[PDB]
């Protein structure tokens, strides 16, 4: 009951899932190899077999074998069902056309078959938790190809996404703008709420708060996993204000196309610093609204907040949430739109945050995860399309795309569509 | 968003030997601003003292 | 799983291929006999990439050795690692090329190409998922410069979709060892621009510069130059043999590095490179590596890149390092040296990172750069050819094999087209 | 309730704070590591965190890392919050322009964030305790930068400021007059009670009374800490006449700009001397008024007393106090202004003074701190400006200041401004 | 943290510096090999100031060695602490300066300067927060007097806001070892006055005087003089390497010592100094060490201060002492000798106190004095210059490298300007 299907695509998505299921196993007390020593709190994410084995409700897909070869050999080899770890033969090579039209074509029918088998075990399925990267070839093409089928086969079910988005200065590929610009049609038409995330923002956060000078990608994954765990905590546990996954979207999304909220978590803090301050509800609530703690490199002060969901977990009393939100409202720095006088959705859950034993993040009796639909993220797109415009003006790298079965006009039709999206976030800002 | 003199300024992680584009002194902190069009870097304390974007970028093309 | 077919042609190609097999068999822990003796499982996890497994737990390299003279085959076969290669893969005639391109392309190699392809087909057929071809030759001389291009044309015809990867030692003026290198170079580049998908231009003068001014070897031999080339050879294919945080297939490299169809001639490099007596003083950390890569001295072509701008750069790191440092150094490099990168591409640097550094190094990194300065290397050869072709010097040896002057004129016309294209975006 | 924020700037201020927080921790019985083995007496200076740990309400700032690095390695490493110990990169180099305009401008936005977070904890904040030196580059430039921000952010709250002031003969720097004359603007416009102190007077004190021939700076700091502890004793403890921090100023300050009282303490005495003499209330009350016991090298007989605040602590009774001030009036040496026939503000506290174990100050049942607004301090300014006039006549050292963003004319405007203050202290003297 | 880049130029500069490293490494507890072996943590707290950390906990001195002859490099490298330095920083040509300033500045050093700045740039880029430069050279001869000033001009151009700190052994009449000393000194100071922020004048005559009439050394070698200079070298930078009661950064010293932009030529000194057979009799108490400080016999330049007055003096004590005693004694010196201090500065004495004395001493102190009497040292050299230049003796050797008499005239004119400025206030 209240199940969720977690599909992981691309190297970024697969590694984020490797961190995320690691977090869940510690949360519900499941061993890494799938057994449970001694409630149905695990029923959302784990299906139970007669042998006492908890198999995750996950599907790992990548068109190259390397990362899923690692997960099939790592400590979590025994956790997953062997045939949901789906591998192709040819790497997508950072090309949307390959992932969508040519090489992702062959593997889609097996992926949807496994998704169907997972769905048939559900009694009360609720939605999808897709993890992918915008820049990646598989992380754009395969997610588009998969979502075009998912939106027609299971159309009513909500679809939640967790996306790593290209940064201002940090970049690991040259055609990231094209790949993202092509993923926009998926995220516009066949989505309901997608969470952007940026590597450089978490890098700066870890530099400033956690006091680590040079983190790896595992550190980023151990915060994105914390955020998604905070989202699903209301679904896996009891609480004062349990937030349903459709209630969640009904609060977050004002217009059919305006569904790209920011996400952030607090208190992001090291173990040494935590001993010298109190981390009251008011302090952590104020922490979420600083630009210092956003996970996308954009200033919230340059836009207007439209809708904020505060998911508190741990020893949080609703008195404190009320007093904190009033304090937030009296500030003239945090500006909301005129036509949403309500503003804040609040959920409170009684489960504290779990610390990964090898992790850096400290143990805290409270945590608050803040998700904000706001106009400032439009400036994050006004960046990236300007990166596209310089290249397509020269038809820079187009021959690789058109050579693999892609239509040329799809580029322009893509660039038009974001010009409509970036307009809308400004249009509602008046 | 922000056009104090006429361009974007976004945070950048600064290292090694550097100089302000206006002070012509050295920046000590690990923070800095940067216009992707003008290709400059400043103290965070001289943002209003610069010229407009057009001036600086047409200057940069000598 | 992403197999590569390796081909040697010419003396230089055969020697560098022999040293390449040296280096990568050392990496995978394979005995001279062909028996595995390595330490870790990651060595054997992707051993199918460069080797075919055969009974007794022996591994035969998927290498094809072609030359029109038996001397180089006798040299490699009697070498330290000669015994590994399949005797069926040794295809050779008797009479040499005589540093003639037409002999390699039309008369002597045209007879042996039918035998060469019938072997390459067998190795392609034994493969599970062939990704591309990895050819070694030299544009000087006659065996490599002509025959390797003939074989390139045939393989491109038979496998239109696979990646084609070539590493070329090419002629420089001050270290010239043969009179007719400009002719062979201008005839070979005319094919390489059209068929090959990448081409890694190697220059003897620059590797000697590395040996003298960076390594401080007193008497560098050809073996050391082959060692230097084989380092980058092993570097570029590292991402499809070991795990990593950012895996970059050769096609992944091709999509990011080749903007337009014909601007694919790359300039490689390696780091770290220090003298034996000075390694005790250096700090190998990522900032020092990144400083060492983009230094104009470190690169393997005579082109000083400051006379041009980079279309794209690729840094393939190996070892254990944080991604934050790598991306920060790559950002600082292109923003501090913004004048030396084309500003119509917003981001010029591709980064890949693998978790297994070379044996003996805690970390290493291979540099690839597509720069307009390569035009200078492609200019000078054309300037040499115009000196000779104007007076038709030594065209008798080439026209005796059925070749024509219109072919030479068309080759130089294509040469000027390519150098003009590289100049256009600078 | 009744909190105070203690900001320490410059080497002199930081070391005085190192003495002060050593004096407070022993006075309230707090261990150097912040724990309390066993009444909200500590609430004014310490914030109490749920682990049973007391963190001082302070902000340590120095633009060179040396002194605070000593603080971060000494015995009080565990006392302070690690993030409120702020350090810059470059030394101010004894230059007002470097502290104010060039270098401190980078760290001002951090120190203000620290002060804001400290204030948000405080429920009943009253004012500020700023410790600095006039001679120093940081102690002049950074205090000028910070006081201007605090006077607009927290304009209503009091601002008490503690100072080491250049002496007649003893001096350690060449451009001390420049830094002092530049700091005078800060003291005049954005301060309410600045307490002058100089090294030479306390040196002579240690020579005469404490019978130490050659003390260090620690001996001086262990007296400045005693003075400030006596001032706050009415705030941290019960008493017969508790003097509020604003009542204190209301009795001290007659005019908006005449706010520079002398400070002195009694009975300053060695452990050997005290056995031979009684130290009753009358004798310690007399001991405040001789020229020998002033902490600024000036003769009080040369200037008319304007207002006196006698803060008695320990075994003191109001009868003896009233008897003693009757005699102090009866004198013809303790002169006063005709227009203030009350003169004496009296506060009485039940807590005796605390002796630091390694100190050279004796145990005594009674102590009195006399803080006196008097005209004689004008002479101290008449000294230092004359040191300025000789140097500024030649433009002796100016090129360093102008080289770092300082307007030349600001020198004259400073010399002008002090010419107004020394006039005022004389104008009220008729 | 306030990192200092050190440079050596010429034979004398290289020697006194090779000594500096032996003495400052004594205060750091660094082995000859470069491995840490000290007693206290305070030695290692600020090791970064004068060294770079490298793998194996090996500390390499941030030092650049420059000379136009390999002989000095051979001696230093084969010297006691020769192996500590980085091999790459040994930048040197082949043909010597031939005690000619023009060869150093224009012909021979102009070729090598492109190499030396690139290594200096590497050291500056590796640094965390650079403060200034610490150059050792001699104003005599051709290597130091020319190349040190050329390098100072270049570095001042590239790093305008960083401190430039030079220590100068400069000629004297009775202890001259070269015939063309006045020309080199006049051409070098003409640069130093414009570019440098703090120049410490040292003279061999005064060093011999201290060796003979204070230390009572019978046969003082050049090593003893280098020891004496290196004492003050280590002394001045004490405050930014150890904790202290009054911390005085070199910028703090400069802001306090230099009234007007060009009057920055200082006179160093050291205390205590006693013969080995008479140290059992002295009491090292503050007044006693300060009694020797202001004695005219103890400072390192031939200028007796009694013919002039002090603009400013800086006393940097090291050890455990009381502040009141220090303040009393500096008050007494400038009050009882009030005729020897300029009255238009009300207080002339800067005092700094470090808590850590030199190894083997209970107390120590370094003296800096900006005195008008230094004009006599800049006067006499000019008086030598006017002796030769009026008949153009030895000028052909300088004009052979492209120099002109007009440059000599302006060098002498600037010297007269400097001596006039120093005299105007006395
Ligand atoms: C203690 C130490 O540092 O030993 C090093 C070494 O001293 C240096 C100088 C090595 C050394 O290389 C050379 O001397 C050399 C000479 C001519 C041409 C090329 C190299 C070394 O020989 C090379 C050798 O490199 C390897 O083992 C790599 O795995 C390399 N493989 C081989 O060199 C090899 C040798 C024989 C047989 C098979 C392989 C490799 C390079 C790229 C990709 C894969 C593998 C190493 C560790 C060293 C020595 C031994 C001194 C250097 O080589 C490499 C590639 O790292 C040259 O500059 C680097 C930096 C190193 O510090
Ligand atoms: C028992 C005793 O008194 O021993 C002393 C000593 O006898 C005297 C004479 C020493 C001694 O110095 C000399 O003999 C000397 C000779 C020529 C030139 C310079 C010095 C001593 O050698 C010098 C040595 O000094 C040091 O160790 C300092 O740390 C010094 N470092 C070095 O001299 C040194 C030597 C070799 C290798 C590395 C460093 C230093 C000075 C300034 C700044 C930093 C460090 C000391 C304590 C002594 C002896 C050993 C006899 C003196 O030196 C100093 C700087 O203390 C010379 O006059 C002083 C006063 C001392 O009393
Ligand atoms: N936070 C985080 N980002 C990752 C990770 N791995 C990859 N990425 C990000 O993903 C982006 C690049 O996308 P890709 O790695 O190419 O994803 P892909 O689907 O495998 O693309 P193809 O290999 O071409 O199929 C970059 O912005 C990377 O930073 C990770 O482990 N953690
Ligand atoms: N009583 C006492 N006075 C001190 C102490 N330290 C410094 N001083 C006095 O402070 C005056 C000099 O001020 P500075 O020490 O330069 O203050 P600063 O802000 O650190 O100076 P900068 O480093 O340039 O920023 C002198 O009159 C010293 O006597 C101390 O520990 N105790
Ligand atoms: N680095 C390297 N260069 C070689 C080697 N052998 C030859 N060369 C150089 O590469 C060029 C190749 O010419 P070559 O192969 O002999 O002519 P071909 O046999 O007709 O192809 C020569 O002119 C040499 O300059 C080698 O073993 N290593
Ligand atoms: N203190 C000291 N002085 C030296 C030393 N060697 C030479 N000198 C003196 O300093 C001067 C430097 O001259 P020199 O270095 O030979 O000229 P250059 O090599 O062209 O710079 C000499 O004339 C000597 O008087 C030394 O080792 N220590
Ligand atoms: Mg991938
Ligand atoms: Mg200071
Ligand atoms: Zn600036
Ligand atoms: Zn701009």
């Amino acid at each position: 009951m209240r199940e969720c299907i977690s599909i992981h695509v691309g190297q970024a998505g697969v590694q984020i899932g490797n961190a995320c299921w690691e977090l869940y196993c510690l949360e519900h007390g499941i061993q890494p190899d799938g057994q449970m020593p001694s409630d149905d709190s695990f029923n959302t994410f784990f299906s139970e077999t007669g042998a006492g084995k908890h198999v995750p409700r996950a599907v790992f897909v990548d068109l190259e074998p390397t990362v899923i070869d690692e997960v099939r050999t790592g400590t979590y080899r025994q956790l997953f069902h062997p045939e949901q770890l789906i591998t192709g033969k040819e790497d997508a090579a950072n090309n949307y056309a390959r992932g969508h039209y040519t090489i992702g074509k062959e593997i889609i029918d097996l992926v949807l078959d496994r998704i169907r088998k997972l769905a048939d075990q559900c009694t009360g399925l609720q939605g999808f938790l897709v993890f992918h990267s915008f820049g990646g070839g598989t992380g754009s093409g395969f997610t588009s190809l998969l979502m075009e089928r998912l939106s027609v086969d299971y159309g009513k079910k909500s679809k939640l996404e967790f996306s790593i988005y290209p940064a201002p200065q940090v970049s690991t590929a040259v055609v990231e703008p094209y790949n993202s610009i092509l993923t926009t049609h998926t995220t516009l038409e066949h989505s309901d709420c997608a969470f952007m995330v940026d590597n450089e923002a978490i890098y700066d956060i870890c530099r400033r708060n956690l006091d680590i000078e040079r983190p790896t990608y595992t550190n980023l994954n151990r915060l994105i996993s914390q955020i998604v765990s905070s989202i699903t905590a209301s679904l896996r546990f009891d609480g004062a204000l349990n937030v349903d996954l459709t209630e969640f979207q009904t609060n977050l999304v004002p217009y059919p196309r305006i569904h790209f909220p920011l996400a952030t978590y607090a208190p992001v803090i090291s173990a040494e610093k935590a001993y010298h301050e109190q981390l009251s509800v008011a302090e952590i609530t104020n922490a979420c609204f600083e630009p210092a703690n956003q996970m996308v490199k954009c200033d919230p002060r340059h836009g207007k907040y439209m809708a904020c969901c505060l998911l508190y977990r741990g020893d949080v009393v609703p008195k404190d949430v009320n007093a904190a939100i009033a304090t937030i409202k009296t500030k003239r720095s945090i500006q909301f739109v005129d036509w949403c006088p309500t503003g804040f959705k609040v959920g409170i859950n009684y489960q504290p945050p779990t610390v990964v034993p090898g992790g850096d993040l400290a143990k805290v009796q409270r945590a608050v995860c803040m998700l904000s639909n706001t106009t400032a993220i439009a400036e994050a797109w006004a960046r990236l399309d300007h990166k596209f415009d310089l290249m397509y003006a020269k038809r820079a790298f187009v021959h690789w795309y058109v050579g693999e079965g892609m239509e040329e006009g799809e580029f322009s039709e893509a660039r038009e569509d974001m010009a409509a999206l970036e307009k809308d976030y400004e249009e509602v800002g008046v | 968003a922000r056009y104090t003199n006429g361009h974007l300024f976004t945070t950048i992680s600064v290292s090694g030997m550097t100089m302000c584009y206006a002070c012509n002194k050295s920046i000590t902190a690990k923070e800095a601003l940067i216009c992707p069009t003008c290709n400059v870097t400043i103290h965070n304390r001289c943002k209003d003292t610069l010229a407009n974007c057009t001036k600086v970028k047409q200057k940069q093309q000598k | 799983m992403r197999e590569i077919v390796h081909i040697q042609a010419g003396q230089c190609g055969n020697q560098i291929g022999a040293k390449f097999w040296e280096v990568i068999s050392d990496e995978h822990g394979i005995d001279p006999t062909g028996s595995y003796h390595g330490d870790s499982d990651l060595q054997l996890e992707r051993i199918n990439v460069y080797y075919n497994e055969a009974t007794g737990n022996k591994y035969v390299p998927r290498a094809i050795l072609v030359d029109l003279e038996p001397g180089t085959m006798d040299s490699v076969r009697s070498g330290p690692f000669g015994q590994i290669f399949r005797p069926d893969n040794f295809v050779f005639g008797q009479s040499g090329a005589g540093n003639n391109w037409a002999k390699g392309h039309y008369t002597e190699g045209a007879e042996l190409v039918d035998s060469v392809l019938d072997v390459v087909r067998k190795e392609s057929e034994s493969c599970d998922c062939l990704q591309g071809f990895q050819l070694t030759h030299s544009l000087g001389g006659g065996t490599g410069s002509g025959m390797g291009t003939l074989l390139i044309s045939k393989i491109r015809e038979e496998y239109p979709d696979r990646i084609m990867n070539t590493f070329s030692v090419m002629p420089s003026p001050k270290v010239s060892d043969t009179v007719v290198e400009p002719y062979n170079a201008t005839l070979s580049v005319h094919q390489l621009v059209e068929n090959t998908d990448e081409t890694y231009s190697i220059d003897n003068e620059a590797l000697y510069d590395i040996c003298f001014r960076t390594l401080k070897l007193t008497t560098p031999t050809y073996g050391d130059l082959n060692h230097l080339v084989s380092a980058t050879m092993s570097g570029v294919t590292t991402c499809l043999r070991f795990p990593g945080q950012l895996n970059a297939d050769l096609r992944k490299l091709a999509v990011n590095m080749v903007p337009f169809p014909r601007l694919h001639f790359f300039m490689p490099g390696f780091a770290p490179l220090t003298s034996r007596g000075s390694q005790q003083y250096r700090a190998l950390t990522v900032p020092e590596l990144t400083q060492q890569m983009f230094d104009s001295k470190n690169m393997m072509a005579a082109c000083d890149p400051r006379h041009g701008r980079y279309l794209t750069v690729a840094a393939i790191f190996r070892g254990r390092m944080s991604m934050k440092e790598v991306d920060e150094q790559m950002l600082n490099v292109q923003n501090k040296n913004s004048s030396y990168f084309v500003e119509w591409i917003p981001n010029n640097v591709k980064t890949a990172v693998c978790d297994i550094p070379p044996r003996g190094l805690k970390m290493s990194a291979t540099f690839i750069g597509n720069s307009t300065a390569i035009q200078e290397l492609f200019k000078r050869i054309s300037e040499q050819f115009t000196a000779m072709f104007r007076r038709k010097a030594f065209l008798h040896w080439y026209t005796g094999e059925g070749m024509d002057e219109m072919e030479f004129t068309e080759a130089e016309s294509n040469m000027n087209d390519l150098v003009s294209e590289y100049q256009q975006y600078q």
